[PDB]
């Protein structure tokens, strides 16, 4: 019974300007093996949510090279280095860690 | 992969004369299984 | 390469029993697990829960009482029970591949979700 | 079936004689996935009483 919450409900940002989604959880999502799990989603209007980075940091192969991200136990950060028209939509902290597995709200990017 | 043929009249045990036919399954099977052995020969020596 | 094909009951009347069926088209299930998903956006995405190919499964404990779920591994089929739905459960329902923890701990190849209303 | 303990065994019946089977044991397992990726029909013809 985890509690996962995204900081941001959403991010305006202009195109080419940074942005990033900051995010945690109410106890730290770390396994039995030791790592660390978390995920992030992105879904568009039309689309199912689809991942983009697994893990706390690691790229999907297909990725842009605008996002990474990073964090530790209970505090996460998905980062966007520029963010394109492309890049709108919900994005999502997802828990990764422990089966009754939840995830946050769904942060808009937006551009402004 | 090692490829497969499908095969349906067996001649099982060499029991010449007799053949049975193995009707189809109702579709889409995948199974699994261990390797625990082997059985080889070896060529035997040739008049070298 | 994975594809899906999904359909199932997208109007309940409340107390009724929900079914949703989800068609695997390239392997069989313990290759990956697969999960239900629903999409609530107060609460973004809830997990249901998994199921693999020997019948293994893992359930959302708040759900334990009303959900089943099964794997018709001859026609390649997941498939979805959920009794005595209400309200909060009016949502998008999606089949989605479960990747090992160690691998990748993550969902892929979500199929395009079914559109499930509960109402009078 | 069963497996070798501790290590791989060969057990022959006699190794200088060619006409032999060996028959390996081996060690821990492997693992193999068969497959028949198509989806069938069935049908039902009576062909006699
Ligand atoms: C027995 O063993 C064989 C051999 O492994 C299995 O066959 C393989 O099945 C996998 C799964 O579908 C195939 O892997 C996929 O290959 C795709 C590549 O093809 C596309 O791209 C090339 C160019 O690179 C084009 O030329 C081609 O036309 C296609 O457009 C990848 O794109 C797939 O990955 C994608 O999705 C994943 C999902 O998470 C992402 O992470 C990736 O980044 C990417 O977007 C994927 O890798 C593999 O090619 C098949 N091999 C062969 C030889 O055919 C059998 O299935 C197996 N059978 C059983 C019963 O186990
Ligand atoms: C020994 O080597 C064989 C190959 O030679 C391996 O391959 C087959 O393995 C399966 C699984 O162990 C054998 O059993 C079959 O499992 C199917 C799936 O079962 C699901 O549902 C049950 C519900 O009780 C769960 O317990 C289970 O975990 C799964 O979730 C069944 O559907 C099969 O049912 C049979 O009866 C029904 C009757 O309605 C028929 O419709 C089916 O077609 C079928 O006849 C069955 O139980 C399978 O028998 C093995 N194949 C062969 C030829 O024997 C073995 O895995 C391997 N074993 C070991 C220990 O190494
Ligand atoms: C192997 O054979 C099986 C049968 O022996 C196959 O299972 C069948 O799959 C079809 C899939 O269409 C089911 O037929 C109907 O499907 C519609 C859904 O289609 C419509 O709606 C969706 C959106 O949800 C849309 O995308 C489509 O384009 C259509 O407009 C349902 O509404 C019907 O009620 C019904 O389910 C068969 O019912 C199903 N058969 C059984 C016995 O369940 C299997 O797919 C085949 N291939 C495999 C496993 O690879
Ligand atoms: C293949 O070998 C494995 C490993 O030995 C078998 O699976 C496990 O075996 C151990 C004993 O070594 C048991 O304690 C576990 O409970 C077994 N787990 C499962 C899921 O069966 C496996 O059954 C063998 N056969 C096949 C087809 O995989």
């Amino acid at each position: 019974d985890i509690v996962m919450t995204q900081t941001p409900l959403s991010s305006p940002v202009t195109l080419g300007q940074p942005a990033s989604i900051s995010c945690g959880s109410s106890q730290s999502l770390v396994h039995s093996d030791g790592n660390t799990y978390l995920s992030w989603l992105q879904q568009r209007p039309g689309q199912p949510p689809r991942l983009l980075i697994y893990k706390i940091s690691n790229r999907i192969s297909g990725l842009p090279d605008r996002f990474s991200g990073s964090g530790a136990e209970t505090n996460f950060t998905l980062k966007i280095s520029r963010v394109e028209a492309e890049d709108v939509g919900l994005y999502y902290c997802v828990q990764g860690t422990q089966f009754p597995w939840t995830s946050g709200q769904g942060t808009k990017v937006e551009i402004k | 992969t090692l490829p497969c043929r499908i095969k349906q009249i067996i001649n099982m045990w060499q029991k010449v004369g007799k053949a049975m036919y193995a009707p189809p399954i109702r579709g889409q099977i995948r199974c699994s299984s261990n390797i625990t052995g082997l059985l080889l020969t070896r060529d035997g020596g040739s008049n070298e | 390469q994975v594809q899906l094909q999904q359909w199932g009951g997208g109007l309940l009347k409340p107390s009724q029993t929900l079914s949703l069926t989800c068609a695997v088209y390239r392997w069989t299930f313990n290759d990956h697990y697969w999960s239900w998903v629903r999409q609530s956006p107060g609460k973004g995405l809830e997990w249901i829960g998994e199921i693999s190919w020997g019948g293994a499964t893992n359930y959302n404990p708040s759900l334990k009482s009303r959900v089943t779920m099964s794997v018709d591994t001859s026609m390649s089929h997941v498939s979805l029970k959920m009794t005595s739905v209400t309200a909060a459960d009016t949502g998008v329902y999606y089949c989605v591949r479960v990747g090992p923890g160690p691998h990748m701990a993550a969902l892929d190849y979500w199929g395009h979700g079914s559109r499930v209303l509960v109402s009078s | 079936g069963s497996l070798a303990e501790k290590e791989v065994v060969i057990r022959s019946q006699n190794f200088t004689n060619n006409a032999k089977v060996i028959i390996v044991q081996l060690n821990e397992s492997v693992v193999i996935n068969c497959t028949r990726p198509n989806n069938n029909t069935r049908k039902s013809i009576h062909i006699a009483p």
